[PDB]
């Protein structure tokens, strides 16, 4: 629809030559990051607390919730900042590289951004094309340059590119002398091959031959020229409109099942917080009813507080209980879950088993948010030509489908090919075993619509349920399947569809032949909806497999021979199909277990933290008095118990990674989001409720002694909360040291180093930390708590009483 | 080609504890043989600890301390005679307990000015606003501001041993050495400069309830104000509503005699502290101290119940594997 004028000799609408791949700009980084972080639940909930603390008068200082929050928002920025300062530096080199330009018979070298639409560009040997050019002429005879598309479509052949036949005569000679050319080009389309050109270069009299220039003359952006002294083009697309910049297509598939359970636990742990605060308020005013239970003459209210409206105190007392118990929601979870995904998705691209000596390329991570979705896959949607058969099967495209059937998945082969060329080769693909009864709904047997409604019925109501992995494999086509989804809204008594969803759930092998690219996204969408959420994967290599690669729960694009269209819209990309084994079975199983045990432990180690502070309210006058110091309510989540679970989630193989690919037999089947169901959830909740009652009521019975030392000196409430904190830090740390079945030299450094820091800190925070404080409330509280033989014995015991129900499982899990 | 290092390939050298019955069952026996011999040496140590308490709050019309239970003429003297069946052997520690006294109430715990008691010459004449209802009076700042320092335990306990004749032997009690050494020598200091103390505490008034200012709490310059041990011991809060604080300590005699020989004693209290109102009790507690502290059976009983359940479970757990 547009028209280009090269020589400025006539007979806006289009943009400039600048590509942006970043998300933030230095002007608007802070307002655009801080908004998208404080839009999450546990980030907004901790800001509502921090505001409530600075206005209302609350038990705890605002530092206890503004230092861990500012430290967690800052680290989650520095990450997303540098992770985006790349896109600058990644494209800064691409649109700041020098290119020569002939403005008007003047050959100047500008920068790649200063390039405007419709001007002469000269590219000598071995320089990427600054913009989507149209090769008006080349300098050598016959005007042919050899440019390989090493980056655009992954091919590595020296594709030929001819100059405009009519104007190969133009050889570098003063291109302003009445070089009027009317290039009526069409608007951009990302086809990367289809392009209709139209040259109307006016001669002295007339010349308008419609040379439909295309893939032979369109020199694409970012493709390096090879073995040509220099070329002469003109830009008809200048970035964000060129074919190279029309294939980004970034969108939000990233929503794992372990990231929508984190939200189900926050919704639970927030009702535990509204109950701990509503119980302790109802009890605060039942207790306060006795006139000597408020202002009992030793602590007497002040005139201001003794005259506040009772209806308002009942509200401020409620906020002071939400603020006191506000730690029951983990602050440092969001930064740890996403610092683990970033640093963790490197093992999927560093892996030497995802390396092809032919392509000479590895794996690829386009999104680091579905890592745990590789170990939850329930269905697999493949593509016959290209993934299972190269351009006969591929290297190991038959033994992988065994490993995908042993692991309990269901492989569906959505091919855009015929049936006999697909099925009769699927007899070799080895998804269809020899003694597999095949139930075929192909057109060559269903040449009648209503028979199919009987076919659906007779092979189901009298066949499929009146008599199965190695047993049945369904075979469909593109046509008979269309009627089952397109027009299935006529009879609601027994639909075509609701009956088709009964065999698609139990049939482990399915082969849909002659499927248009728009049905591959239907079948994934139909399967994604039935009976909960079968987590579907889709792996393909062509450009017709971009609908289902964008549709499914995770999309694995194969770096094939057709192009990088499926490999760049996908989430992870592997240069083979046989790499599906090591990806799901060894990497997906390890990625899920590492984060499903970091999620459970993050909610556990916080309920053990607050339950001894909720119980203390019964032995305080329900007066919201923090059991622990201030320097312990902040540091606990960010300092004392932060690294041991992070190092765990990065280096921890609860089944040796070599016995995981060797054995799929059950290993993948063990976790269908098992580690986060209701079963294991209220094993960690009722283990943290047991360990919280033990920490308090072992220090409660210990303090009936009148002295715990040999010189007969008594302890306070800071040597009471320190004994509960010492037992609490050592339990939740030695609870992880009981769960690691893979002790690296780092799991020794962060676990035994987090226990020795809490001991070094507590002996240091009890020295010269005076001048800037108004408390000195924990001066020698640690160093005296340890000078008593009876307190070492309690701590050693209460740690073991608390870790007993966990040792009791280990034994009952070894045995039988 | 990717860097074939140990770390990047997820094949770091690790340990991977293989848990076998030959390695997980003995656990239930290497504790049951360790927790029970400790739970018996503690239970035996917490039994040989001779202690005796006396509740002298009144509240019983037959108690000798019922005459000053009532708001009456203030210097009441009530005497309660107890009796030790077995003599007290080592050095003995006299406490005082209080019940229904929430020294851990939030409005109470925060009601001190630690920079004042630490000897800030700036904070001495302008105490904090946390210690609020007791921060000032008559346009003058309270010397030890606060509710913690206002309500200080102020009745005097004395012991008298009745000898072979009818006359009482006065048992000598010691005041020094009852506060943590740290928060008597470091955390609690006097105001900065001055030969006598009454001048340092110049522009300040005694707390509302005290009868004598801080600089009149004693005679020797080592116990006078902000240093007084009975004051330092009262400040360190309770952690529970029912607590007790060290009052005096009785030094063992260099002879071969017991510290507190058996007989009939006298505890003649100068009852001052009114706890009749908030329904609290007041006790005196004499006790002997061992390496583990005072008399508390929880440690012995808990070590046994855990050392005797791990040995039972190891037996049921050894019944299964060894027979199967
Ligand atoms: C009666 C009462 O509640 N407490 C009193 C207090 O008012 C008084 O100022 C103080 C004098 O030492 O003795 C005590
Ligand atoms: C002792 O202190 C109590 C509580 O502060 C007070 O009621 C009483 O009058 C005092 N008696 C004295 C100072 O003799
Ligand atoms: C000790 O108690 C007895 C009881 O009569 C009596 O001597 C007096 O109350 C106390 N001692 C003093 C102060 O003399
Ligand atoms: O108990 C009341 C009584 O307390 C003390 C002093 O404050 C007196 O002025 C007051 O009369
Ligand atoms: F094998 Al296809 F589209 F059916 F790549
Ligand atoms: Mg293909």
């Amino acid at each position: 629809t547009r028209t280009v004028f090269v020589g400025n000799h006539p007979v806006q609408r289009f943009c400039d030559n600048r590509i942006v791949s970043s998300k933030y700009t230095l002007w608007n980084f802070l307002p655009k990051n801080l908004f998208e972080q404080f839009r999450r639940i546990a980030n907004f909930y901790f800001l509502i607390i921090f505001l409530v603390q600075v206005t209302v008068d609350t038990p705890t200082s605002p530092v206890t919730s503004g230092l861990p929050l500012f430290f967690v928002i800052t680290v989650t920025a520095i990450k997303q900042g540098y992770e985006d300062w790349l896109r600058h530096r990644a494209d800064n080199e691409v649109n700041k590289s020098t290119v020569y330009i002939i403005e008007n018979a003047k050959r100047v070298r500008k920068e790649s951004e200063k390039i405007k639409v419709g001007d002469v560009v000269e590219v000598q040997a071995d320089e990427t094309f600054p913009c989507d050019l149209i090769l008006l002429s080349s300098c050598t005879t016959d005007g042919t340059c050899y440019v390989t598309t090493a980056s655009l479509d992954g091919e590595s052949n020296c594709k030929t590119h001819y100059a405009v036949r009519d104007t190969i005569a133009l050889c570098t000679a003063e291109s302003i002398d009445t070089l009027r050319a009317a290039i009526e080009c069409e608007q951009p389309q990302p086809d990367l091959y289809k392009f209709v050109g139209r040259i109307n270069i006016y001669s002295n009299s007339l010349e308008a031959v419609a040379r439909s220039l295309g893939p032979e003359n369109l020199l694409l952006k970012g493709a390096t020229l090879k073995n040509t002294e220099k070329i002469y083009g003109v830009a008809v697309y200048t970035g964000m409109e060129t074919k190279m910049a029309l294939n980004y297509q970034g969108k939000s598939q990233k929503r794992s099942a372990v990231e929508k359970s984190i939200n189900a636990f926050l919704i639970v742990y927030l009702f535990i917080l509204l109950t701990k605060a509503a119980v302790c308020t109802t009890l605060k005013y039942v207790w306060q009813s006795t006139p000597y239970n408020d202002e009992p003459w030793y602590n007497q209210k002040t005139q201001k507080e003794r005259e506040t409206l009772k209806v308002l105190k009942m509200f401020t007392d409620f906020l002071s209980f939400m603020v006191l118990f506000n730690f029951i929601i983990p602050v440092s979870m969001y930064v740890t879950v996403e610092m683990q995904k970033f640093l963790g998705s490197f093992f999927i691209s560093w892996d030497k088993d995802f390396y092809d000596e032919e392509i000479n390329e590895g794996a690829l991570v386009n999104t680091s948010d579905l890592n745990e979705e590789l170990g939850q896959v329930d269905y697999v949607f493949t593509d016959k030509t290209g993934t299972l058969t190269e351009n006969k099967l591929q290297d190991q495209a038959a033994e992988t489908i065994e490993a995908l059937h042993a692991a309990g998945l269901k492989v569906w082969v959505l091919t855009g090919d015929k049936m006999e060329t697909a099925k009769s080769t699927c007899y070799a693909c080895r998804l269809f075993q020899t003694n597999t009864e095949l139930l075929e709904l192909t057109t060559k047997t269903i040449e009648e619509s209503e028979r199919k409604e009987d076919r659906l019925h007779e092979l189901l109501i009298e066949y499929r349920k009146k008599l199965e992995h190695q047993e049945y494999g369904l075979i469909i086509d593109g046509s008979t399947l269309s009627l089952i989804l397109n027009s299935s809204q006529d009879s609601s008594s027994n639909n075509y569809k609701s009956i088709f969803l009964q065999i698609c759930m139990k049939c482990t092998a399915v082969l849909c032949c002659r499927m248009a690219p728009l049905q591959k996204a239907q079948i994934v969408r139909m399967v994604k909806n039935l009976k909960g959420s079968p987590i579907t994967l889709s792996i393909g290599d062509g450009a017709n497999d971009v609908s289902m690669i964008l549709e499914s729960h995770v999309g694995i694009g194969i770096k094939g021979k057709e192009g990088r269209q499926a490999a760049r819209n996908s989430d992870y990309s592997v240069p083979k199909f046989k790499h599906l084994k090591k990806l799901l079975l060894a990497h997906g199983h390890l990625y899920y277990v590492r984060i499903a045990h970091l999620v459970q432990y993050f909610f556990y180690k916080n309920l053990c933290f607050i339950l001894p502070q909720f119980l203390y309210q019964f032995f305080c006058g329900f007066s919201q008095q923090p059991l622990y110091d201030a320097a312990y309510l902040t540091m606990y989540n960010i300092c004392f118990t932060s690294l041991p679970i992070l190092a765990y989630s990065l280096l921890e193989q609860h089944i040796n990674i070599d016995t995981l690919t060797s054995d799929p037999r059950l290993y993948m089947k063990i976790s269908g989001n098992a580690m986060l169901q209701l079963g294991p959830f209220l094993y960690w909740t009722f283990l943290a409720a047991f360990e919280g009652t033990v920490f308090f009521f072992g220090t409660y019975f210990l303090f009936q002694t009148a002295s715990l030392e040999e010189n007969g000196k008594v302890y306070g409430n800071w040597t009471f909360g320190t004994i509960v904190f010492t037992v609490l830090v050592f339990t939740v740390t030695l609870k992880l040291a009981l769960d690691t079945r893979f002790w690296t030299w780092i799991n020794h450094f962060v676990i035994w180093g987090s226990l020795a820091f809490y001991v070094f800190f507590s002996f240091f925070w009890g020295g010269i930390i005076w001048p800037f404080l108004k408390q000195q409330r924990m001066y020698f509280v640690f160093a005296q708590m340890l000078s008593s033989v009876s307190t070492w014995l309690a701590i050693i015991l209460l740690i073991f009483i608390s870790l007993f129900p966990e040792i009791l499982l280990i034994v009952l899990k070894n045995v039988r | 080609r990717p860097d074939n290092t140990a770390f990047k390939q997820q094949r770091l050298p690790a340990w991977q504890p293989i848990l076998t019955a030959g390695t997980v069952l003995p656990i239930f026996f290497i504790i049951g043989l360790i927790f029970i011999p400790i739970g018996i040496g503690i239970f035996v140590t917490s039994n040989n600890i001779r202690e005796i308490e006396i509740d002298y709050t009144g509240t019983e019309p037959s108690s000798p301390c019922n005459k000053c239970l009532s708001p009456d003429v203030t210097p009441c003297f009530c005497t309660i005679n107890f009796t030790l069946e077995k003599s007290f052997e080592g050095n003995v520690f006299m406490y005082y307990g209080l019940s229904n006294f929430y020294q851990n109430h939030r409005r109470y715990v925060k009601s001190r000015d630690d920079s004042q008691l630490n000897g800030d010459s700036s904070a001495l004449l302008n105490p904090s606003k946390e210690c609020e209802p007791y921060r000032r009076n008559e346009d003058k700042p309270i010397a030890p501001c606060g509710a913690i320092m206002n309500s200080m335990f102020n009745d005097t306990l004395e012991l008298f041993l009745i000898g072979q004749d009818s006359y009482p032997i006065p048992i000598a009690l010691k005041k020094k050495g009852i506060a943590w050494w740290t928060d008597k020598n470091v955390k609690f200091r006097n105001p900065p400069g001055g030969d006598n103390l009454e001048e340092r505490f110049k522009g300040t008034t005694k707390p509302v309830n005290w009868l004598k200012p801080v600089y009149m709490l004693d005679s020797d310059p080592d116990n006078n104000g902000f240093i007084n041990e009975d004051f330092i011991v009262w400040m360190r809060t309770a952690a529970l509503p029912t607590f007790r604080k060290l009052y005096r300590l009785i030094e063992r005699k260099s002879d071969l005699h017991p510290t507190l020989p058996a007989g009939r004693y006298w505890l003649n209290v100068t009852y001052n502290y009114p706890v009749h109102y908030f329904d609290g009790r007041k006790r005196m507690i004499l006790s002997t101290i061992s390496w583990m502290g005072g008399k508390n059976p929880f440690l012995g009983i808990a070590y046994i119940a855990v050392g005797s359940i791990s040995f039972l479970l190891g037996v049921v757990l050894l019944v299964i594997n060894h027979k199967y």
